[PDB]
RNA sequence: AAUAGGUUUGGUCCUAGCCUUUCUAUUAGCUCUUAGUAAGAUUACACAUGCAAGCAUCCCCGUUCCAGUGAGUUCACCCUCUAAAUC
């Protein structure tokens, strides 16, 4: 659990190392901010000018306890207990 | 409650129900009241179902329903 | 007359509508016959009780 | 549950709690129990004044005249609510118990005279 | 004990013992539930001073008799709202028991409700499209001849005496089961002097 | 899914029917009245006092 | 003839639309409530300014001004007086018709009073049982305390005018009576203490300027705009003042000398203006640092 | 993780996101295409994507597949009049198919709004009753209305207990 | 146009053709699974009343509900070949096709 | 099953069952001050006694409801058609 534990952490992509690795704006919307674009980060080298191809449906693999948690259908007596602050 | 089929009480077998007594002007006043007052909700019983007919046949075969129905089935063509 | 309520319902509608009339609004109640409580009922129509001989 | 004839009916349905009486105003049929299955809910009626001193009253206007219209019948209190509120005429028996409460009155009124005059 | 902030408790968190004991982190922060197991029961325990008495470990509210729960120590009622959500702390959140909970959501909100607390405060929508005062709900109907007049709305709200023939034949129709012929009854309802 | 037929009831149900046809009561029985009790003999049950 | 403008012309909605101002860090500042996980889209230059584009739209939406109201008439018709029903009851009824499908203004409320009347709810009366079945999110039956004199103090003391708006205007309906005494009295504090930027990219300014010009009460705020080096919200403010007075003493003197630009507030600095001095005081300020920053 | 690809399928909000709300007209719904053929797959990125989307909004209309019957792929639909609607379908992508059959059979935005509108008077806020149903279960709940008495006690005078004691 | 039968108009497959002027008539629907959220074929049998005995076992039929049942199991009336088992002709084009190959060139009528 | 934890071995890793911690209900033990409110036979076993359906100028109407139970158990929902009943 530790070593899996920082070589996940090691190895994670900052915002602006994806900025850099696709040359285009990172920007972050938040819905305590509303519409408002907030970019957190920008390419150092040139901007790219043709957008991110938009694939109508992503081919990535989902997590069914995310999606069955999202779909109201993860019931645990377990899950969401009250707990002291850490 | 009881069903039908319950025997009566006997403690009840031989009770009378003697009707109240009556004041002449009073009880002639108020039948004259329930008259008025009948006429008068019967005729709002009617208007009342003459709004709930209207509606439906409105609905049914109003002009702003058969006119969308003409629109919607030419929009279909 | 209408009741009190459903008279001010009635003109306020006129109103919304663009009728400026004065005219009161009227229940007909020539159409209600009220017929006295005595009056003979329609005897085909009657019940009639049901055989347990005591 | 198809009972054996029957008709709507609008009613006060009794809710609350013991000492606090709400009362729901529905449409049901009349053999349903009084706090049981109805057809539709047409207002509330709260007994107990608020603390403005007001007894509130809501009435689905609109639904109450589309139920009579269909044959619903009026309980006896629903129609006195109805009277007060103006969209019935004043009932019959509130018409006469205001004037059977103002003779109990003149009574009480002219034996504390009669009382005084003698002291 | 006796508090001498009771009267100003928010002097208390402005002083230098308030600054040695807890610093600049919550009241809260150091404060450890015992139990059994990992998770821990859903519930604090109900008060930690009964009849007088403290407990062994008693809650962060609880422990420093200096901390008073008012509406007016803001900064102490801070301790126990998400700075970035704006929520109370559940009651397993701090270790506050139950007693001591309550007094504090009570005491927050009544520090909203006098505008000394900042609080999110959303921008809603008018409850009406139009704002038109011309319906008749709202502005005079017509008066009805009746009550032009002052009659009664229908004529039977009044007692009209019924003729005698009439009296007589209900007199017949209820010989020996008849009360006292009653008369028009007062125009206005009596009051006792 | 098909109910199974309760003949029982039905047979029951006609010979009621046909019961109360053949031995229905006259008018002689259902509407008799004891004049000194005020009570129809074929039921036992008294007149209202408004009627006596 | 001739009338004046209302609030929501079309020319008196420009100018106080952009005296107002949009400001998207203010306008979508980060609500302090319940948040979730951001999302993060890659974005070109031409995808980051249409986005930023679409926010403006979201926010000229937002600040959107609400209507001024005049107050409301006081409710007082009877509809019927049945005094047969005269002390048969103790406490009034108040009946409210909660069919769906009414506005709120149209829907009859009536009160049967101990004394037998028959009439019309008062103005408090409606928009309390209006919220008794028909509960608006943000809306109190009772009144909440923060209005009063005393509360209100507290918030204006840490300057939240906007807050204090944002309560009246979920409490109060715009036509109201305490709806209108409280945006006078905040209006008016923030008068008095220079604290004009607090509403400014707020759907509350409008109302704000729309209270002084009627009240000939411009002079804090047009010092505030010079002081801002914002001559052309100055400058508009001066000629909305002329519009709703057309017949004043600085309107004729615009028209006699057919002033233009920063010349408007000269004029209005000499002839109504009450606090003339510090205008022209103010002014003559801004023009120096404008010639500094020409040479 | 979710088996298959594409596991987005497989979830309620990608169902509900077919904007596809058949006319009540339409009853049946054929779809014949082709395995294998470059002017072909539109019609079978449509099955693979879409067609679970039109059932999920469109629950009662019968959607019948079939594979490699005819050269070229189409549409075709059945209405209740007994009319039927032929969608040639050859060359076209899956978001064409989509936009078109919504435009020729499809409700419009207007419909659809019109239909949730109504849905919103069968809960009248007015109304008391179970969560389930209402908002409120009582007007206990009412701010200014005597609170229910399971969290405030009534006063003596306002409970039977002592009505009676005292008159009797 | 009103009927007591639920299926008004509905395909499906011929599976058998023994009974005399009736074909029993494979239907099938997709149905969501609700824990995989996955549409699977649920198939029923209709009996649909074939006067000319023209149905052939294999072919697509579209199956008309009649005013009322005409037999216990029969509901339904043939109303259209769709797709003759073999002989499947390309409704786009017109012409015949065996599978994905046209028997007759749409070019020969241009 | 969760933020998980304990337990196989001389020891480690893996798999795996069991149990712990959480929240309710019933019963038992021991113990128990007040007020308000909600809820309240184990048993479709057998039941002492009392009461639970009358109304009304006779006809009728009602006692086919309400209240009860959970034995049996895809008669409950939608559409079509169409009685009785209310207006
Ligand atoms: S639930 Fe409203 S009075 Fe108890
Ligand atoms: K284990
Ligand atoms: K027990
Ligand atoms: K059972
Ligand atoms: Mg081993
Ligand atoms: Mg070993
Ligand atoms: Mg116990
Ligand atoms: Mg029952
Ligand atoms: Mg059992
Ligand atoms: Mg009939
Ligand atoms: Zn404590």
């Amino acid at each position: 659990l530790t070593q899996g534990l920082f070589r996940g952490l090691s190895r994670q992509e900052t915002h602006q190392q994806l900025a850099d690795k696709k040359g285009l704006h990172v920007v972050e919307i938040r819905e305590e901010c509303g519409p408002l674009p907030i970019v957190v980060a920008s390419p150092r080298g040139p901007l790219r000018k043709d957008p991110e191809p938009e694939d109508e449906v992503p081919d990535v693999k989902l997590d069914w306890e995310d999606v069955k948690t999202a779909q109201g259908m993860k019931r645990s007596v377990w899950s969401n207990l009250k707990r002291a602050a850490t | 409650r009881k069903t039908r089929h319950d025997p009566l009480a006997k403690s009840k077998i031989e009770r009378v129900n003697m009707p109240p007594a009556v004041d002449p002007a009073e009880f002639f006043v108020l039948m004259e009241r329930y008259q008025h007052y009948r006429q008068t909700v019967r005729a709002l019983r009617m208007e009342f179902v003459s709004e709930v007919q209207r509606k439906v046949h409105e609905a049914r075969a109003g002009v702003l329903a058969e006119r969308k129905a003409l629109k919607d089935a030419a929009e279909h063509r | 007359p209408y009741p009190p309520l459903l008279r001010a319902m009635i003109i306020a509608e006129r109103q919304k509508n663009g009728d400026t009339s004065t005219e009161e609004p009227m229940l007909n109640v020539q159409r209600i016959r009220m017929e006295p409580w005595d009056y003979p009922a329609k005897q085909e129509d009657k019940g009639r009780a049901k055989g347990t001989p005591v | 549950k198809a009972y054996r004839g029957g008709h709507l009916t609008i009613r006060l349905a009794l809710g609350g709690c013991t000492n606090r009486p709400f009362y729901r105003i529905v449409a049901a049929h009349n053999k349903c129990p009084r706090d049981g299955r109805f057809v539709e809910q047409l207002g509330s009626y709260d007994p107990l004044p608020n603390s403005h001193g007001e007894k509130l009253v809501a009435l689905n206007l609109d639904r109450i005249r589309h139920w009579i219209g269909c044959g619903a019948h009026l309980s006896k209190p629903m129609e006195k609510l109805l009277g007060l509120a103006g969209f019935f005429p004043l009932h019959p028996m509130m018409i006469t118990n205001a004037e059977r409460l103002r003779r109990k009155r003149a009574r009480e009124v002219l034996l504390a005279s009669q009382k005084t005059d003698a002291e | 004990p006796i508090s001498p902030y009771k009267d100003e408790p928010w002097k208390y968190l402005e002083s230098e013992e308030y600054q040695e004991r807890y610093g600049s982190r919550p009241v809260w922060a150091d404060y450890r539930r015992n139990h059994k197991g990992g998770v821990p029961p859903q519930r604090t325990r109900k008060t930690c001073i009964r009849r007088n008495k403290v407990v062994g470990n008693p809650c962060p509210i609880c422990r420093d008799h200096k901390l008073h729960v008012d509406f007016r120590n803001v900064k102490l009622l801070e301790q126990f709202v998400c700075a970035h959500t704006g929520i109370i702390f559940y009651a397993p959140y701090t270790g506050v028991c139950v007693k001591q909970h309550k007094r504090l959501t009570q005491a927050i909100q009544k520090a909203r409700d006098h505008g000394l607390l900042i609080y999110h405060i959303p921008q809603v929508e008018p409850r009406d499209l139009d704002f038109s005062t011309s319906h008749g709900a709202v502005s005079a109907t017509p008066p009805a001849p009746t009550l032009v007049s002052g009659d009664p709305w229908y004529p039977w709200y009044n007692w009209k005496q019924p003729p005698e023939r009439e009296l007589s034949r209900l007199r017949r129709l209820y010989q020996g089961h008849l009360q006292e012929e009653s008369g028009p009854p007062p125009e206005s309802m009596p009051k006792m002097p | 899914k098909k109910v199974r037929p309760r003949l029982i009831a039905e047979l029951a149900r006609r010979v009621r029917a046909l019961r109360e046809q053949l031995n229905r009561p006259r008018d002689s029985q259902l509407y008799a009245v004891d004049y000194e009790t005020l009570t129809r003999p074929f039921s036992g049950r008294r007149l209202p006092v408004r009627a006596w | 003839e001739t009338k004046k403008p209302t609030f929501m012309d079309e020319e008196v909605q420009s100018i106080l639309t952009k005296m107002t101002g949009l400001n998207l860090q203010k306008t979508f500042k980060p609500a302090i409530q319940e948040l979730k996980p951001p999302t993060y889209k890659l974005m070109t230059q031409a995808q980051l300014e249409e986005a930023t584009r679409q926010a403006v739209e979201a926010a000229k939406v937002r600040l959107k001004m609400p209507p001024v109201l005049e107050e409301r008439v006081p409710i007082n018709d009877v509809l019927a007086e049945d005094k047969i029903l005269e002390g048969t009851e103790t406490t009034k009824y108040v009946f409210t018709d909660i069919s769906y499908s009414i506005p709120h203004r149209e829907r009859f409320i009536v009160v049967r009073e101990p004394s037998g009347t028959l009439r019309k709810a008062s103005w408090e009366e409606r928009d309390r049982m209006i919220q008794v079945y028909f509960p608006k999110e943000g809306r109190k039956i009772l009144t909440p305390i923060i209005f009063k004199e005393e509360n209100l103090r507290t918030m204006y003391s840490q300057d939240r005018h906007v807050d204090v708006l944002n309560l009246c205007f979920a409490q109060f309906e715009p036509d109201s009576t305490e709806y209108i005494k409280v945006h006078h009295k905040t209006y008016e504090d923030i008068d008095k203490r220079g604290k004009y930027d607090l509403l400014r990219s707020t759907r509350y300014f409008g109302g704000m300027v729309w209270y002084f010009v009627n009240n000939k009460k411009i002079d804090g705020l047009l010092i505030d705009q010079i002081q801002r080096d914002l001559i052309d919200d100055a400058t508009n403010l001066v000629q909305l003042y002329h519009v709703l007075h057309p017949d004043g003493q600085s309107a004729q003197g615009a028209k006699d000398q057919a002033a233009e630009g920063i010349n408007l507030i000269k004029v209005f600095a000499k002839t109504e203006a009450q606090k003339g001095a510090y205008i022209e005081l103010t002014l003559q300020t801004y023009q120096e640092a404008l010639s500094r920053h020409s040479a | 993780p979710m088996k298959g690809r594409f596991p987005i399928r497989r979830t309620l909000q990608y169902l509900s996101q077919g904007n596809v709300v058949f006319k009540d007209s339409v009853k049946v719904m054929t779809v014949n295409y082709n395995t294998h053929g470059e002017l072909g797959e539109g019609a079978r990125k449509f099955v693979f994507f879409n067609i679970p989307q039109i059932q999920y909004k469109n629950p009662w209309v019968q959607i019948m597949m079939f594979k490699n019957m005819t050269p070229s792929p189409f549409l075709r639909f059945y209405l209740d009049s007994g009319e039927q609607v032929l969608v040639d379908v050859e060359t076209k992508s899956n978001k064409e198919i989509m936009e078109h059959i919504r435009k020729i059979l499809g409700k419009n935005e207007e419909t659809l709004r019109e239909e949730e509108e109504e849905k919103k008077q069968l809960s009248h806020p007015a109304n008391f009753g179970p969560r389930k149903y209402c908002l409120r279960e009582c007007i206990c709940e009412v701010e200014g209305q005597v609170p229910c008495p399971s969290l405030v006690p009534l006063p003596k005078e306002m409970r039977g207990k002592y009505k009676a004691a005292l008159k009797a | 146009v009103r009927s007591s039968v639920h299926a008004r108009w509905i395909v499906g497959k011929v599976i058998g053709t023994k009974m005399q002027k009736t074909a029993k008539v494979r239907v099938t629907r997709l149905v969501l699974d609700p824990y995989l959220l996955k549409y699977f074929n649920k198939r029923k049998t209709y009996f649909a009343h074939d006067a000319l005995q023209q149905c052939t076992v294999g072919d697509i039929v579209l199956l008309r509900a009649l005013p009322v049942p005409r037999a216990k199991h029969v509901k339904h009336e043939l109303a259209e070949i769709v797709f003759k088992v073999g002989k499947v002709i390309d409704p786009v084009t017109g012409k015949p096709c065996a599978g994905t190959t046209y028997l007759e060139s749409p070019l020969s009528s241009e």
